[PDB]
């Protein structure tokens, strides 16, 4: 096929031209720019709370914007809302399917979204009803052709972003269940997503089993920026708090930082002793620290700017599957295949 | 559903480490073998493997112990005594390297036919020298692969026959080696299945997929689009990142602590009480944070309320109302959008509007042309125009105003 051969030659030509156009402005490395940032104090974080109640692997968690409530979901189909400060369970629902791989808290704090092997994402309201029946109030919003891997509310309770093993992400209207926009481009299962905290608020990033992280324009459905430097599946993605960079965690045992304004990978956080996959990443409030959970049951904490490991945290008795820093930056929560979550500070 | 095993990048990495350990000049210290055993490598102690890891990777004994444990759990190294205990003991306990034939693989799990052969063979070497769980497994397989059973038995008898040409020491050693494999791949109940990788994938990671024309065309489109986009020097963007983290450092409670204390550490909730979303009087830290950038002010409801008071005083108290209306249009209920878009235009933008605000000629034209076919992003240009105007003009003047200064002055200082 001559047309195919010529197109591939043109695509490689443009790839190299783009590489060279970007390289012209790559005048410094992050470790050089950060040469004189102040050193960190002693690392002293420990487990403050252990949330016990799930009957099988914890797969996902999300903090409420109230800074203390947490939603978490399990392989056995159960979703729990905790007041993590007291450890009290406030809400509980069993989904009609197993492997609830995704859950999100609504910004109002009055709803949660979740799904997984059901190929859907559903919204449940949270109420102060005495004998609360959550299952009776399930609203199916998203429909994919394969499993849901990730979800998030946008900047309201009325819209939801999903990622799927079907290779797509999608934006949905909660009230109608209408597909607002599909995002096609990943070569394979999409595993994670995060909404950009930018002033514009028109983009999000996703990661998948094509080993790529892709930044999407929600208005057009187009991928505007793609990054392909990981050597295996991209399990987690997270914007740096200013919105001008994001981090990823991968099966390849590295976490990486990408500079969106210069359009370049700028840091690789890795050690020879760290050979198992990173499942989950999140930033401290200032973006100075990156917390990551790993398949070898540990958490590694990285100095984003200096590139060195700050600490390794032991405690979980199976994979760390999910990790979020709290909304006010005072703590972080890890969830694990050991059936538990921990809050650290 | 899902058909394919996921990528397992860790395997090659363990294998590289194991190869390093077996190096003749720099590998793990090995032991003599006064009894002649030809079928397996020489033994080594758990302590020596651990010391090698600690030294090679330059890490704490805790981290080396964790890693060493996984090398054993995955079956690359196995114990000669207490075999059910898949840890690397930091002592004189003996271990051997597993043969590569019995390493785990990304694409191929251990197969039921092979397990049946192993159990049928073991069954012959005793009557039921089989452990409880193994008897259950054997009975399960006798039913499940009933059709292969003549083959299973033939192969078991064949291997048993061949096993008898080894002397006592080799036979014992080979039996230990094979048992160590099956302990990992068909674990006793109540033992961790380290091989559990979660869900399978829809897409096969081992598929070398032929790119279609449509695929390459789409790749071309990405590059052409990307080449149209502007970037900045790394010194500029990275300088910004470093400065941002520096600016927010004192607000990062994990790094810097907080006042009066961290509720997670002391169980005192005052820090949360003082920083309630709609607290009457904000803390000084909070008011100071509004000065870091315009988004900090806008995203804080107390900050936005203060900023709105400033704007109303300057007769600009509809800009924020318009910005909020556009935010709701874009992110709210979509059954409404067409009507909502038209009503926002009529209320804020049209000549004689009852909440009139000014936008420049170009922005108005973009808006009016878009409104010929209303959609949820139809007011995006007007919204951005008004947001940037507030950011560029009003924000800095707000920070210089008596309104902000009085806010700073009355703000709570805890501790």
């Amino acid at each position: 096929n001559e047309t195919l051969a010529s197109l591939k030659s043109e695509a490689e030509s443009l790839k190299g031209k783009l590489e060279e156009e970007r390289a012209k402005l790559h005048d410094v490395e992050l470790h050089q720019v950060a040469e004189r940032v102040e050193a960190l104090g002693q690392f002293v974080m420990k487990t403050r709370r252990t949330l016990k109640g799930h009957g099988n692997k914890v797969l996902c968690m999300d903090w409420c914007k109230d800074k203390r409530r947490i939603v978490s979901s399990s392989q056995d189909g159960k979703v729990i809302v905790w007041d993590s400060f007291t450890t009290n369970k406030e809400h509980a629902v069993t989904m009609p399917c197993t492997w609830v791989m995704a859950c999100a808290y609504a910004p109002s704090g009055c709803a949660i979204a979740c799904g997984g092997l059901d190929n859907k994402c559903s919204v449940y309201p949270l109420t102060f009803d005495k004998n609360e029946n959550m299952a009776a109030k399930k609203k199916s919003v998203a429909m994919h052709t394969n499993y849901l891997s990730a979800c998030s509310f946008t900047n309201s309770d009325m819209q939801i972003l999903t990622a799927s093993g079907d290779g797509t992400c999608a934006l949905w209207d909660v009230e109608s269940g209408q597909l607002l926009q599909s995002f096609h481009g990943h070569g394979a299962d999409v595993l994670c997503l995060d909404l950009a905290p930018s002033e514009t608020g028109n983009t999000f990033v996703s990661g998948g089993c094509d080993k790529k992280a892709m930044v999407w324009d929600m208005r057009s459905g187009q991928c505007v920026q793609a990054f392909e430097t990981h050597e295996s599946d991209v399990n987690s993605v997270r914007y740096y708090p200013s919105g001008d960079a994001f981090a990823s965690g991968s099966d390849d045992a590295t976490c990486r930082l990408y500079d969106l304004r210069a359009d370049r990978e700028v840091a690789i956080y890795s050690k020879e002793s760290i050979i198992f996959g990173a499942s989950s990443v999140d930033f401290s409030l200032s973006g100075r620290l990156l917390f990551a959970g790993y398949n070898d049951y540990t958490i590694n904490v990285w100095d984003v700017l200096k590139g060195s490991r700050v600490s390794i945290l032991f405690g979980h008795e199976n994979r760390v599957s999910t990790l979020r820093v709290s909304p006010d930056g005072t703590a972080f929560c890890s969830g694990s295949w050991d059936h538990t979550l921990r809050v650290w500070a | 559903g899902q058909q394919y095993r996921p990528r397992m990048a860790f395997l090659q990495k363990i294998e590289a480490l194991v190869k390093d350990m077996q190096n003749p000049e720099t590998g793990v210290r090995m032991h003599n073998q006064r009894v002649l055993v030809t079928s397996v490598p020489h033994a080594m102690t758990g302590g020596d493997v651990l010391q090698w890891i600690t030294q090679r990777l330059w890490i704490s004994n805790l981290e080396a112990q964790n890693l060493g444990n996984f090398i054993v759990k995955y079956g690359y190294i196995y114990p000669l005594q207490d075999p059910k205990n898949l840890i690397l003991k930091p002592d004189s306990s003996l271990y051997r390297f597993q043969t590569p034939y019995f390493w785990p693989t990304q694409q191929w799990p251990a197969e039921d036919t092979d397990y049946a052969i192993y159990l049928a063979k073991r069954n012959i070497k005793k009557k039921g020298i089989l452990e409880e769980y193994e008897k259950e497994n054997y009975d399960f397989l006798n039913k499940k692969i009933n059709y292969k059973w003549d083959f299973v038995i033939m192969q078991a008898k064949e291997q048993y026959r061949t096993g008898k040409e080894r002397n006592k020491a080799d036979r014992y050693a080979l039996d230990c080696q094979e048992k160590a494999y099956w302990l990992v791949h068909r674990s006793p109940p109540g033992m961790n299945n380290v091989l559990d990788y979660g869900l399978d994938r829809v897409t096969n990671p081992n598929e070398v997929k032929k790119q279609t024309v449509t695929a390459v065309r789409k790749e071309i489109m990405y590059y052409q689009q990307a080449l149209m986009r502007s970037t900045v020097k790394s010194s500029v963007s990275l300088g910004g990142i470093v400065k941002y983290s520096e600016q927010f450092s004192s607000n990062d409670a994990i790094m810097s602590g907080c006042l009066p204390s961290n509720p997670w550490i002391t169980d005192d909730t005052q820090f949360w009480d003082l920083n309630a979303k709609l607290v009457e009087i904000p803390t000084k830290m909070r008011v100071e944070r509004w000065a870091f950038n315009f988004s900090e002010l806008i995203r804080d409801p107390k900050g936005r309320q203060s900023f709105q008071y400033f704007l109303k005083k300057e007769f600009s108290g509809e800009n924020l109302g318009f910005w909020e209306a556009c935010e709701d249009l874009k992110y709210g209920d979509q059954s409404k959008v067409k009507e909502k878009a038209e009503e926002i235009y009529k209320l804020f933008l049209a000549p004689g509007a009852r909440r009139w605000i000014n936008i420049d000629g170009k922005t108005m034209d973009i808006t009016v042309k878009g409104l010929r076919h209303p959609h949820r992003y139809v007011l995006d240009a007007a919204q951005t125009h008004i947001y940037m105007l507030m950011k560029k003009d009003s924000y800095a003047r707000y920070l210089k105003s008596p309104i902000y200064k009085e806010m700073l002055a009355k703000a709570i200082e805890p501790q």
